[PDB]
């Protein structure tokens, strides 16, 4: 089950 | 950085002339990920060769398994030919059924 | 005993040859169970183990959506890192990410992970505390400041302590036939003459799962660490793994050499000798 996070940018 | 691939060529099961098996070429420890790998039969490129999906080790280096069904004989020679940016020319590793 | 779940992601830019290629795979222990490849004709998350096939359409749609989203964020990040490192748009670059959790026999979280590399080098990693970051350089420090501002670690910790462990436990139960079975190595010792004066002793381990294994040669009871050729553990292609260890031994002295094999599938470590 993948981790869901929104608009994670470096 | 650049890291040249390790190469192992081997069968899934111990080889028995006349018996269906799988011929594997495992390439690992390389970076970057672009790599060319062919399985050879008596010097010639084998056509239907499958491979695993790109993954990597704890040190970030990549590994891939290339494989094909084959039926080994006494006379036939098999090999794996690998090209990578770290290699001035393609590296050929012969299948030795005792390795 | 203990178990792990890991997701791996690789994005590789290819200027002049379209958008970066994105490949992600998921594992429980040493078993591949899902994959996504941006270059597939109609890219979706696909099952690679029987026990995940039972998950429904909602599961597959969501996992597909997440993979596609990661491909997109990576594409953005590759552009961003060209700026951070003052690099031209001409070359190929690589972003890698791994994250996941380890659990003990009782299913409790042992450790969580989330780490990233750029061009094969450590970039930024979540520390074992699941609350702070280690940045490898001044570029990664920029990401660290952004991620601190966005409270990433807090959300990550919540996933690692929560869904990561709960779904790992679910997969272990559903796939218990294979995931909770260790296959011990089949072992033999072969002898390969080199010259009149010496021969190779090769200790084999075949058909084992999981991959973790120890093969060692002893001479008169002393580990032959410096003189052993130990190949990398390699996949057979049918779930199992293979490995061998070799020593060059003076003809006549074959009996002073012992091969020792440790694997979780063995109740006791094995001691082998060349017999013929």
């Amino acid at each position: 089950k993948r981790w869901i996070i929104l608009g994670l940018n470096k | 950085i650049q890291r040249t691939p390790k190469i192992q060529v081997y069968s899934r099961h111990p080889a028995e002339n006349g018996k269906s098996n799988f011929l594997n070429c495992y390439v690992s420890g390389f970076h970057p990920s672009d790599i060319e790998v062919d399985l050879l039969k008596n010097g010639e490129r084998i056509e239907k060769v499958e491979h695993s999906d790109l993954s990597f080790s704890k040190d970030w280096s990549f590994y891939l398994l290339y494989y094909t069904e084959f039926t080994p004989t006494e006379k036939d020679e098999y090999a794996c030919r690998v090209n990578h940016v770290t290699l001035s020319q393609p590296k050929i590793v012969k299948w030795d059924r005792d390795m | 005993g203990s178990h792990s779940m890991r997701y791996f992601h690789t994005s590789v830019s290819r200027p002049g040859r379209g958008e970066p290629r994105f490949i992600t795979v998921g594992y429980v222990d040493d078993t591949l169970f899902v994959r996504f490849d941006s270059d597939a004709a109609s890219p979706r998350e696909e099952p690679r183990a029987p026990w995940i096939e039972q998950e429904g359409p909602e599961y597959w749609d969501r996992e597909t959506q997440i993979c596609k989203a990661k491909a997109q964020t990576d594409r953005e990040d590759l552009r961003t890192l060209l700026r951070y490192y003052n690099q031209s748009e001409a070359g190929s670059h690589t972003l890698q990410n791994m994250y996941g959790c380890d659990v003990g026999p009782d299913g409790r979280l042992l450790r969580g992970y989330h780490q990233d590399a750029y061009d094969g080098k450590d970039y930024i990693a979540l520390n074992e505390d699941l609350s702070s970051w280690t940045a490898a350089d001044t570029a990664a420090q920029i990401t660290q400041r952004k991620w601190e501002a966005a409270r990433v670690a807090e959300q990550l910790r919540a996933y690692l302590e929560g869904e990561c462990v709960e779904w790992l436990r679910r997969y272990l139960e559903n796939g218990k036939e294979t995931l909770q079975r260790a296959d011990p190595p089949k072992t033999h010792v072969t002898h390969h003459p080199i010259s009149d004066h010496e021969a190779t002793l090769r200790c084999w381990a075949l058909g084992f799962y999981p991959a973790e294994i120890t093969l060692t040669w002893q001479r008169d009871g002393e580990d032959q660490t410096q003189d052993t050729e130990l190949v990398e553990t390699r996949p057979a292609g049918d779930r199992t793994f293979q490995k061998w260890a070799a020593v060059v031994v003076p003809s006549g002295e074959e009996q002073r050499y012992t091969c020792h094999v440790q694997h979780e599938g063995l109740p006791k470590p094995l001691t082998l000798r060349w017999e013929p």
